[PDB]
């Protein structure tokens, strides 16, 4: 096909763009496990490599 | 033919379909505010 | 050699790329597109084939 | 085959309707055979259409 | 406060108090998170799969 | 219009389908094609690792 | 090989064309196959889908 | 009538008699049949196939 793509090609960004809000809700909820998992534990001061 | 009815030609309504998505919407913009690398 | 009297012949172009990326303004797009790209339209050319 | 004029645009559906098959005295079978039905056909000098 | 809705799957059913910097600066260390970004790209080559 | 006598709806999408090769002796190809807009209620469909 | 097919490309359309005709003749003769069939059997008179 | 002929092996020792109109006219239905051509078309492509 000599024609080009049609605007169909603007839906990739569209996808990634859907993507990337996707992975800011999934590291949101798996930071919230892993900080419930550090407070769970005797971790109640600041310190490094927590 | 005695009853000539159409059964062939139809009006077509042409639905649209408009899309789009930001960088990252306002949910994860003000919880991960963008910064460019 | 060879011959060709009368014969239409369409050459194709093809996709004169090279695979490069390019970069996007990705910070607010949409996307709408067409009946065109499935020809259902016109009249709906399939049962519209004949008005009379 | 026909467009599907209801459903995806991509679908081609065949509807093929005829009476008008015919099973005469000469058919043969897939085996190359004219026996057992056929064979009673083309003694009664009768045609079945199907 | 504010208030922030998201219609993600994985979000139903669930209210999250985060704090953030009253005002945002860029690249500021005080936001809840940050979303790092590249920008970026889309590549148009002929592939021969398989 | 009466030479019309009724309507016909068109719905143009875009589908999110999987890299899924035709099986030998499938019934039907498995590749959980969806429209578009179920990203917008469950974003999980794009996610590629 | 900077030098393209000059003329020998032209045989791909020389042999495309050779093969047009020959589905002229393959055509020809499957069609008089069907029509054989149909006036030997009786379809004496003009019908749609015989 | 006007005679037309053919080497192709396929039509060795045949005579078939057919009727067209006296003067051909463009898609005209009264043709014994029709040539429908739409085109040949003609790619180039690197593939490294295997």
């Amino acid at each position: 096909t000599d024609e080009g793509p049609g605007e169909v090609v603007k839906a990739l960004t569209v996808n990634t763009n859907i993507r990337n809000s996707n992975n800011a809700v999934k590291r949101m909820l798996n930071y919230l496990a892993q900080l419930r998992e550090v407070v769970h534990n005797g971790y109640n001061r600041p310190k490094f490599g927590i | 033919n005695y009853n000539e009815k159409s059964q062939r030609d139809f009006r077509v309504v042409t639905i649209g379909y408009n899309l789009a998505a930001s960088r990252q919407d306002e949910f994860a913009e003000r919880i991960y505010p963008t910064t460019v690398i | 050699t060879n011959v060709v009297t009368n014969t239409p012949i369409d050459v194709c172009k093809g996709p004169d790329v090279d695979g490069t990326a390019d970069k996007i303004n990705d910070k607010k797009i949409h996307v709408s597109q067409g009946l065109k790209e499935f020809q259902v339209a016109k009249g709906d050319r399939v049962e519209n084939e004949i008005t009379e | 085959f026909q467009p599907d004029l209801v459903g995806d645009t991509r679908n081609a559906v065949i509807r093929f309707d005829s009476d008008d098959l015919v099973v005469s005295g000469d058919t043969t079978f897939i085996d190359g055979s004219a026996d057992g039905v056929i064979n009673d056909l083309k003694t009664a000098k009768l045609s079945l259409r199907l | 406060y504010d208030i922030v809705s998201t219609n993600n799957q994985l979000f139903d059913g669930k209210l999250v108090v985060i704090p953030t910097r009253a005002v945002q600066q860029e690249n500021d260390i005080l936001s809840w998170g940050q979303f790092f970004y590249v920008s970026t790209v889309i590549a148009d080559l002929p592939i021969t799969r398989g | 219009n009466p030479i019309e006598g009724g309507v016909v709806q068109v719905l143009p999408y875009i589908a999110v389908m999987k890299d899924v090769y035709h099986e030998v002796s499938g019934v039907k190809m498995d590749n959980e094609e969806v429209n578009m807009v179920e990203a917008y209620r469950d974003p999980s469909i794009l996610d590629d690792e």
